[PDB]
């Protein structure tokens, strides 16, 4: 059977979802947002362009 | 009843858009506002009154052809508030762009048209160049960031009301070719080999004047040793690429001084050009009606533009004044092929008054200009060149006038490549420079002469970015008017060397392009 | 505790998701022809660098695959 039918199987939703990595990680992202915030740093490479040597 | 108001508002659009650019104040600013608002109302009422019809099961061709160029509103879709904001940020792009100069700090200043590029286009010092590239693609594409996003979320948005996706397949759309995206690619794929060679050759000659500090063997040259803020048609200045100095080169720079040489007597020079080729002659109130000459104070016209047609069927101005110079001749040319391409389907209704397609614009400006380029011509004309007796000589020409019309192939299409991407949401913002360079680093063989960090929106720099205008339509032009010249050549007579082949007083070549040109958008 | 446990599977499983998204997208595009043989290094950086975010740390120059 296509795969949609094996995925509401094992969840219930014939979909791809990603929200159950950010519900997993949420302690984590929260902390780290937090700690990112404090430390005051930009996210991003706004620098592309940039090599060591 | 569409043609009969169309061509009186529009009429008015054009009157009013020369008293802005001749006479640039605040009351020309602000009626041009209002009457862009009136006839973005006017476009409005008029497609949704279009919209009520349905053009497939109509039994016609041209009044088909209307209704579905009218059924899109084109900017007009968006609701009060968008279109409004889209309208002001428009204008803030274009006067922030066109007043923007970058200068030392120090007290003097320059601007971009008169000075900038000029000043680079002269000058051989790597720290001038690098310091007037750096400052005006800093300066410029930072005052646009500001606002870019907006405008390209709001164009976007239209786009999608009109029906298109994503504002990409609206302007590709222009040329009715599903299948354009492949056959550009083809067409670049097969113009790689030629450009690979002469990017080569120029590369060995700015090795040879830089050294190798700056410019090695093996590497991109950088964007900025070239000779245009944007090295768009590259070493159009070539003392430095020259193959071999030879004595009967050419040097058209005192051709045009001792005798006058006038801009009146040069656009009348091109106009009996044209007359002689088998057309149409421009009527005569053009001369004593319109400017092609520099002003009498320091308020002119905008940075750079086109010509003007006003769609009464008498109007058919011309706006660019470029002093005196080699260049002024091929730009004036190109801007007498546009006028009266924008004549000669004076008979036609003015919804179908837009070309048979953007590209051929320029391709049918620019073909004359290129055929009057050979030293033949100029030989018959105020000048005494080898024309084609020495290979020598011929080589020199070929060499001179390929650096234009290719090195251009490449950056005309990276432009819209680029603009296509950023429309239909293949780049984030976040790295709205990097792509743009990346492009400069696959289609062209250029590299940025300094790290270039986000922030800088380096693809602020051109006009034709914060402008909204689809720059392709040169590429399809500099790929097509070559086919042009070759069936021009073809009612000489004679092939020969189609490289030095001439176009003059060619009555069926004439008559044969306007069999055609003719037609218009039809 | 739970922060360095969620850390440490963070750096296990989310540092791998974009490299698993950049190589077959790069694998895809070289197929379609859309990336051809002069430049096979040159795609694939600026995607690690789009993606991923990571620098080549010396020059790589076309010719090294
Ligand atoms: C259907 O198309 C035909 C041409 O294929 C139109 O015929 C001419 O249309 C132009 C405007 O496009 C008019 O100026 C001419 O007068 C028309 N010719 C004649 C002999 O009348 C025709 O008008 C179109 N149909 C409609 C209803 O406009
Ligand atoms: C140009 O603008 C000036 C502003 O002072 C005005 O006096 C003048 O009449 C205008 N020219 C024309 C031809 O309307
Ligand atoms: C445009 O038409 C609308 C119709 O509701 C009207 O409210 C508005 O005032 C018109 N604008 C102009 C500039 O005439």
């Amino acid at each position: 059977r296509p795969w949609p039918e094996a995925m509401q199987l094992i969840t219930g939703q014939p979909n791809m979802s990603a929200s159950a990595m950010l519900s997993y990680f949420k302690p984590l992202l929260d902390w780290l947002r937090t700690e990112n915030e404090l430390h005051g740093e930009k996210l991003g490479w706004p620098q592309y362009n940039w090599t060591p040597n | 009843e569409y043609d009969r108001t169309s061509q009186v508002v529009w009429n008015e659009y054009a009157e009013a858009n020369w008293n802005y650019n001749t006479n640039i104040t605040t009351e020309t600013s602000k009626i041009l506002l209002q009457k862009n608002m009136q006839i973005a109302n006017h476009t409005l009422k008029y497609g949704t009154q279009a919209r009520k019809f349905d053009v497939n099961q109509l039994q016609n061709t041209t009044i088909k052809r209307i209704i579905k160029k009218v059924q899109d509103l084109e900017r007009a879709a968006l609701p009060a508030q968008e279109l409004e904001e889209y309208n002001k940020i428009l204008l803030d792009m274009e006067t922030t762009y066109s007043v923007a100069t970058v200068c030392h700090p120090n007290g003097s200043c320059l601007q971009l048209e008169p000075d900038l590029t000029n000043v680079m286009a002269t000058s051989r010092k790597y720290e001038d160049l690098l310091w007037a590239w750096e400052g005006w693609r800093d300066k410029a594409g930072r005052a646009i960031l500001q606002f870019y996003p907006k405008y390209v979320e709001l164009i976007n948005q239209a786009a999608r009301l009109n029906g298109y996706v994503d504002a990409g397949d609206s302007w590709r759309s222009m040329y009715e070719t599903p299948s354009l995206e492949q056959d550009l690619e083809r067409l670049f794929q097969e113009l790689q080999p030629l450009y690979l060679n002469l990017h080569a050759y120029v590369r060995r000659a700015l090795h040879r004047h830089y050294g190798a500090q700056h410019i090695n063997l093996e590497g991109p040259i950088p964007a900025h040793l070239l000779g245009n803020m944007w090295a768009q048609t590259w070493s159009n200045i070539y003392d430095l690429v020259v193959p071999f100095p030879s004595a009967p080169s050419m040097d058209t720079t005192e051709a045009m001084l001792k005798q006058g040489w006038t801009p009146r007597r040069m656009f009348k020079e091109a106009d009996d050009f044209f007359t002689s080729l088998g057309l149409l002659p421009v009527p005569p109130e053009f001369w004593n009606k319109s400017m092609l000459e520099k002003p009498t104070d320091g308020r002119e016209v905008v940075c750079h533009a086109s010509a003007w047609d006003f769609y009464n069927g008498k109007d058919f101005r011309i706006k660019q004044c470029t002093t005196v110079n080699l260049e002024d001749l091929v730009v004036a040319h190109h801007e007498m092929g546009h006028i009266q391409y924008f004549m000669q389907y004076k008979d036609l209704p003015v919804a179908l008054r837009e070309g048979a397609n953007p590209g051929f614009h320029e391709a049918i400006g620019d073909v004359l200009a290129l055929s009057v380029s050979t030293p033949k011509h100029l030989h018959s004309l105020n000048l005494l060149s080898s024309e084609g007796g020495s290979d020598e000589h011929d080589i020199n020409f070929l060499m001179k006038m390929a650096l234009d019309k290719i090195a251009f192939i490449p950056f005309s299409y990276l432009v819209d490549q680029w603009r296509w991407r950023v429309f239909d949401g293949s780049i984030t913002k976040e790295n709205y420079n990097q792509e743009w360079w990346s492009l400069r680093l696959k289609y062209q063989g250029l590299c940025p002469p300094v790290p270039r960090t986000q922030g800088d929106f380096d693809p602020g720099a051109k006009f034709h970015i914060p402008s909204s205008v689809p720059y392709i339509r040169y590429f399809v032009s500099f790929i097509i008017q070559f086919q042009f010249h070759e069936a021009l050549c073809q009612a000489a007579g004679h092939t020969g060397p189609l490289h030095k082949c001439d176009i003059y007083q060619s009555k069926e070549a004439g008559q044969r392009l306007a069999t055609a040109m003719k037609l218009g958008f039809s």
